[PDB]
RNA sequence: CAUGCUACGCGUAG
RNA sequence: UGCUACGCGUAG
RNA sequence: CAUGCUACGCGUAG
RNA sequence: CAUGCUACGCGUAG
């Protein structure tokens, strides 16, 4: 509050008032030196109110903004954001099923549609490689989301009828890969 | 062994279960007097009065009764009862079917009785005739306290036996072989012609074959009746008589006009199961200029909307199907909930949510599927018409008034209406243009006081927008809420706000809206729910599907108590239209859901004025109809105190011997409720504390009471799993409004302070309804609310509780950092940072509960 | 304990399938409803997790909805 | 401020103040003259004051008048709207059998319910499930309300058209339930 | 925005 | 995207 | 003409 | 400065 130009002239009558009455003047003194301090200090709350109208006009104006930046950033940014975070929540649950379906989504067998949990349901899932397919499959027995399944047809991609005996890494280049197979769960 | 027996001498006096040479002459003489009339009488095991005992004062534990006259009547088999929830109404409906195949012989007994009287008006025979006296099958045994009198002059008492059959009628659906041909139950149906809407000659026949020997004047329109107690005894019987009528004649009544030469399609009437035909007394044909007024008294009205739309019938629910207002039908489905991770992860670090722990999320947003909303509406099969014992109706409607002379009511102008949010939906069809506000600044004063004296001379039919609401719940179930068109809000509010206002701003009464639970509140209601109590013990209970499974008879009873305060500015044909109008517009009303026009079969709508008010008056009456019906079933003579036995005399005599309304007496029976009976009612919650003797010496109302009074009246089965009973007034109600309470030291002083769930409110924090709400930095007002709501949890023994409130705390805390560090980031620090230190601290939410302020 | 995170997952993933347009079918809509409110509503953490691994699975099924291999990294 | 009667006298006396002190004369005609303007300075004070006033419900009048002429603005859309729609479902009726009805009632007045089940020519029905839909739509032509309607469109839940083939047994799973279908009258 | 209180300045009257 | 009550918050 | 007290009106700050 | 109002937002309750 220095920085106004009534605060020099308030501190000049109060050490002014100050000094008067350490010194012990008369009355007429004291009455002068009141109204001198009583207009300094009305000029300077009016000042004051001013400044501080002023400033709390500033801090409204600054967090409405604020308030209207945050609105608008996370209306933008929601989808990239909430995906992150459910993968992370994925990540931290740490599940042998979870990780093993993520895992198999990352490579390239993604499933067609609901893992049953019933003890007898269909199950179709794709194979795009025989490496996965072998670290997947095993003869009749598939390892999927920590499950075991009874395979039971395979499907090419011309929709052609071909068995388990023909997969192999001899017949790998003669099949028409990705592999959509379907299995019971045991 | 127990027998029900309706008893009445200057004794005593009462229907209950009783132990079982010049009168034996008497009885003989009576008995050759009427030997040629059929209907008197072998004799049954079971009576009627048994019959009317089982199925009005049902208890899970006893029902050897009900058993045994089910199963002797090929009514249904004995393993049927070996099925669980056999006696819910909502859980296994087939129970509906079972008492129906007593209808019939509930029925043909109704004819006998009448063939009984007239025997006695060809003796000339004055009597009473009692329930006990008359078997199951329909023969009439009784030839005592019959005094003779002039041959063709006697008179009969059938106030007391068609009174108690009433519930039994409309229970066991005994008119149905009245909607066959002859009367038949092997012929087939009544075609009645689509275009007939009258049916005031069938309802006066009926009424003249049933209720014959009833003095009291019955109007099957309700527009030419006394009063309300006549508009109410009307009513009984028209809902018992729209049973047989088809319903596709009820509803409004329409007719073309033309406007400036142009044939519009406008509503004349309204065609009321309860209140009959209602014609419109204003009805100018021939218009050529249309106002505002009549602009949206047409909106409104569904006329045009059904007669524009096309057909539909839905199979998906068993309510009517008027029209499809769209070629497409529309599915609303509920959009998942948000999560707040940051709050999460900051409880989380703190210790919470682990395992073992008694603090637990147990409330989460509830998502549903498309054809959830149109389910919700398929509860509405939960309201049956039912009729009321109609002298006990009509003492308890002056009871529950005599709860509501404290407040005062009328009617106000236009410019004293005050409005709490403008901003809001208008129902349909005026959704479509804007909200509230645009019709409120429209239309002017003078606008508003003609519509409102429009709908004082006549009747308006509304639509009703049925939506799902996006809240927090524990229950996969969804919730829906019913927005009333703006046509009748501004009359409801108009017609009742005075009283609205007057009962919200009193303080110490039975109906506690408008009191706060902060600053002592809650300790003030409980010191008043404490006025004087001898053997003092809590209770409380639930109701279920109450907006749903209401019947309509306790509605316009509500409506009519909330209207009785129009003595001076209303007069009698005003109040009935306006009556009439809140019939059309929240009780039977039009429903306009996924984009589909269906009729209401009854209940209360969550989007009326007169919401919470006609929910307390509901309760106020349930529980003075359990304090009637648990002091009138108690033996009168084991009683060591003559008052109460006096006064249940005088009970039975003002109930079942007498018509006027004897003011002493309800101002006796009023003052022994607050004396052995208070009650703390905020629309359906109510915690009643009464004396324990009373009740154990079966003078007041207990739980099985109310259990009883709701099986035969409300038709549902209350559990006693969900009802509460505390024997210490120390710890406080168990709940209310879902707060816990505990008795805590505040200054020297013992005070109650209501603490919530730790689950609610940290799933109220954890999830959200937006986005926005999740990190938009407006979140630190929503926790300081949740900390001052939560702020009693400090004082629990439980620690897993108090911690709740310091994770809040700092949680603020943290909140207030960042949002410093992301000012700080962008611009500047704020000047005025220092006024959020009250936030922190705990002063602040201690000072909310001090009753200083 | 997992019984808290394992179903703030489900409502995650609830919300990031409402995202999808999924609600545009009426059948995998209603069924994934059905998991997520079967999930809340639970007390045993093997059934939970079952149900989070069938609407795991929803999710995955539509390959070019979601890029996995970019985002998981 | 000059417009203000007060404000020139006020001026004056302020001239005539700094006129004075300029000059240095007696104490007695200074404090004259300052009693003197602080009479006009409080008279200015008060007529500034109620000109404030003046111009302050000059500024509601305004924002008053704008208001209502944004009320009867919007009161003049809402009723063309009103009108508009009122007239449109007033076309889309149908009066070949509304007529009929009203001069077959002998008193002019019939339910509302009753218009759209013998004056409407198409028919929605939703069918939850494939027994309602062998029990009531069975076959091209069904019967409802005494009157026959033919089949026109199958709709699925997913806004898709479904063939009347495609309703069977074993594909009842497979379809999106429940299903809309509309019949035109016949 | 209104009401009231406290403090200050001014003007009128005793 | 209902009615009512209470309670906070920021402005006039 | 100066000092003090009381009542009234106006403006300013809290 | 206190109180009460008006405008907007938020939280809880039935
Ligand atoms: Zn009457
Ligand atoms: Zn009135």
């Amino acid at each position: 509050f220095s920085s106004l130009p009534s605060y020099a002239a308030f501190a000049t009558a109060q050490e002014a008032y100050e000094q008067a009455v350490a010194n012990g003047d008369s009355e007429v003194v004291l009455k002068k030196l009141k109204k001198s301090l009583n207009v300094a200090k009305s000029e300077f709350d009016r000042d004051a109110a001013m400044q501080r109208k002023l400033e709390k006009m500033a801090d409204q104006a600054m967090t409405q903004m604020y308030k209207q930046a945050r609105s608008e950033d996370k209306r933008a940014k929601v989808t990239s954001a909430m995906q992150t975070m459910l993968f992370t929540m994925l990540r931290k649950l740490d599940n042998d099923a979870l990780n093993n379906i993520i895992n198999n989504a990352r490579d390239g067998c993604v499933p067609l549609n609901i893992i049953p949990l019933t003890t007898a349901a269909k199950l179709m899932v794709v194979i795009p490689d025989y490496n996965t397919y072998k670290n997947t499959c095993d003869g009749t027995t598939f390892t999927y989301a920590s499950a075991l399944w009874e395979i039971q047809q395979v499907v090419d991609a011309d929709s052609k009828i071909v068995q388990l005996s023909e997969i192999s890494m001899d017949n790998s280049p003669n099949l028409a890969w990705p592999l959509i197979v379907t299995a019971l769960r045991a | 062994v127990y027998r029900a027996f309706d008893i009445y001498n200057d004794k005593v006096a009462g229907f209950a279960k009783f132990l079982k040479f010049s009168n034996y002459q008497h009885e003989e003489t009576i008995y050759n007097l009427l030997k040629d009339c059929p209907a008197v009488a072998r004799l049954t095991k079971y009576t009627m009065a048994d019959l009317v005992y089982a199925l009005r004062h049902f208890d899970e534990g006893n029902c050897d009764t009900l058993k045994e006259i089910l199963v002797t009547y090929n009514c249904c088999d004995d393993d049927y009862f070996n099925k669980k929830d056999w006696y819910d109404f909502v859980e296994n409906p087939d129970i509906l079917r079972v008492y129906a195949n007593l209808g019939e012989r509930v029925r043909q007994a109704l004819l006998k009785t009448v063939q009984f009287c007239d025997a006695m008006r060809n003796a000339g025979i004055v009597g009473v005739l009692t329930l006990d006296n008359q078997d199951l099958n329909g023969n009439w045994y009784d030839f005592g306290d019959f005094i003779q009198t002039t041959p063709g002059s006697g008179v009969p008492v059938v106030d007391s036996y068609y009174s108690l059959l009433m519930p039994i009628l409309t229970l066991t659906r005994a008119l149905t072989a009245e909607s066959h041909v002859d009367t038949d139950l092997t012929k087939p149906y009544i075609k009645w012609d689509l275009l007939k809407y009258d049916f005031t000659e069938e309802r006066l026949k009926l009424f003249d074959r049933y209720f014959k020997y009833w003095d009291q004047t019955y109007h099957p329109n309700c527009v030419n009746c006394l009063d309300d107690r006549c508009i109410l005894h009307c009513a009984n019987f028209n809902v018992l008589f729209s049973t047989v009528f088809p319903p596709t004649s009820f509803g409004p009544l329409v007719r073309k006009i033309f406007v400036d030469g142009v044939p519009f399609v406008v509503s004349t009437g309204y065609h009321f199961r309860e209140l009959g035909v209602v014609h419109n007394q204003d009805v100018n044909l021939h218009s050529s200029r249309l106002s505002f007024k009549e602009l949206l008294v047409y909106a409104a009205d569904p006329a045009m909307h059904a007669a524009s739309g096309n057909l539909l019938l839905d199979k998906r629910t068993t309510c009517f199907s008027v029209a499809a207002l769209t070629n497409n039908v529309a599915f609303q489905t509920v959009k998942p909930g948000n999560f707040n991770k940051d709050f999460y992860d900051f409880a989380v670090s703190k210790g919470f949510f682990k395992e073992g722990s008694s603090v637990e999320l147990k409330h989460f947003f509830f998502a549903q599927d498309g054809n959830a909303a149109i389910s919700d509406y398929d509860y509405y099969r939960y309201n049956l018409p039912t009729m009321c014992d109609i002298r006990q109706l009509l003492f308890v409607v002056e009871v529950v008034d005599k709860y509501f002379d404290c407040y005062d009511g009328g009617c106000i102008n236009a410019n004293q209406v005050i409005v709490n949010n403008l901003d809001k939906s208008a129902g349909f069809p005026f959704n479509k243009w804007g909200k509230a506000r645009l019709y409120y600044d429209s239309m002017s004063y003078e606008d508003q006081d003609a519509l409102f004296a429009y709908t004082k001379r006549n009747v308006i039919p509304t639509i009703t927008q049925m939506n799902l609401k996006y809240a927090i719940s524990a229950k996969n179930r969804a919730r829906t809420v019913a927005g009333v068109s703006i046509c009748s809000t501004m009359t409801n509010r108009q017609f009742h706000q005075k009283l609205l206002k007057s009962i919200a701003a009193t303080r110490g009464a039975t109906v506690v809206i408008g009191t706060s639970k902060f600053y002592g509140g809650w300790h003030n209601m409980l010191k008043t729910v404490y006025s004087d109590v001898e053997n003092p013990h809590l209770m409380g209970w639930d109701y279920p599907k109450c907006d749903r499974a209401m019947p309509n008879m306790l509605r316009i009873m509500a409506s009519l108590v909330l209207a009785r305060k129009h003595t001076t500015c209303c007069s009698l044909s005003h109040r009935f239209y306006r009556l009439a109008n809140e019939c059309a517009q929240v009780l039977s009303e039009m429903v306009m859901c996924g984009g589909s026009l269906y009729v209401k079969p009854g209940g209360t709508s969550s989007g009326d004025a007169t919401t919470a008010y006609a929910n307390s008056v509901f309760n106020i009456c349930q529980a003075v109809t359990a304090n009637v019906n648990a002091l009138l079933s108690t033996d009168g003579n084991k009683i060591a105190d003559k008052y109460v036995r006096n006064l249940q005399h005088r009970l039975y005599e003002c109930l079942y011997r007498n018509r006027d309304v004897d003011t002493d007496f309800v101002n006796e029976f009023y003052a022994y409720l607050r004396k052995h009976f208070s009650m703390m009612i905020l629309s359906d919650d109510a915690v009643v504390c009464f004396n324990s003797t009373y009740a154990s010496q079966g003078l007041v109302a207990s739980i099985k009471n109310f259990k009883s009074v709701l099986y035969y009246q409300n038709n549902v089965f209350m559990s006693e799993a969900k009802c509460w009973t505390e024997t210490d007034l120390t710890k406080g109600p168990h709940e209310f409004c879902s707060q816990h309470t505990m008795l805590v030291k505040q200054g020297d002083d013992y005070v109650y302070l209501p603490y919530p769930d730790p689950s609610r409110i940290l799933g109220a924090g954890c999830f959200v309804d937006d986005i926005v709400k999740t990190d938009g930095t407006l979140m630190i007002e929503r926790f300081v609310s949740l900390a001052i709501d939560a702020y009693p949890l400090t004082k629990h023994p439980n620690q897993e509780y108090a911690d709740v409130f310091h994770l809040y705390l700092q949680y603020i805390r943290k909140l207030h950092d960042e949002l410093t560090g992301h000012m700080l980031d962008m611009y500047s620090v704020m000047l005025t940072n220092d006024n959020t230190s009250r936030y922190w601290e705990p002063e602040f939410y201690e000072a909310m509960y001090t009753p200083h302020t | 304990s997992k019984m808290s995170d394992v179903k703030c997952t489900s409502v995650v993933l609830l919300s990031v399938l409402q995202q999808l347009r999924v609600e545009s079918s009426s059948k995998l809509w209603a069924q994934c409803v059905q998991l997520h409110n079967d999930i809340l509503l639970a007390k045993d953490t093997t059934e939970a997790f079952e149900k989070m691994v069938s609407l795991l699975s929803v999710l995955l099924s539509m390959q070019g909805a979601v890029d996995i291999n970019k985002l998981c990294e």
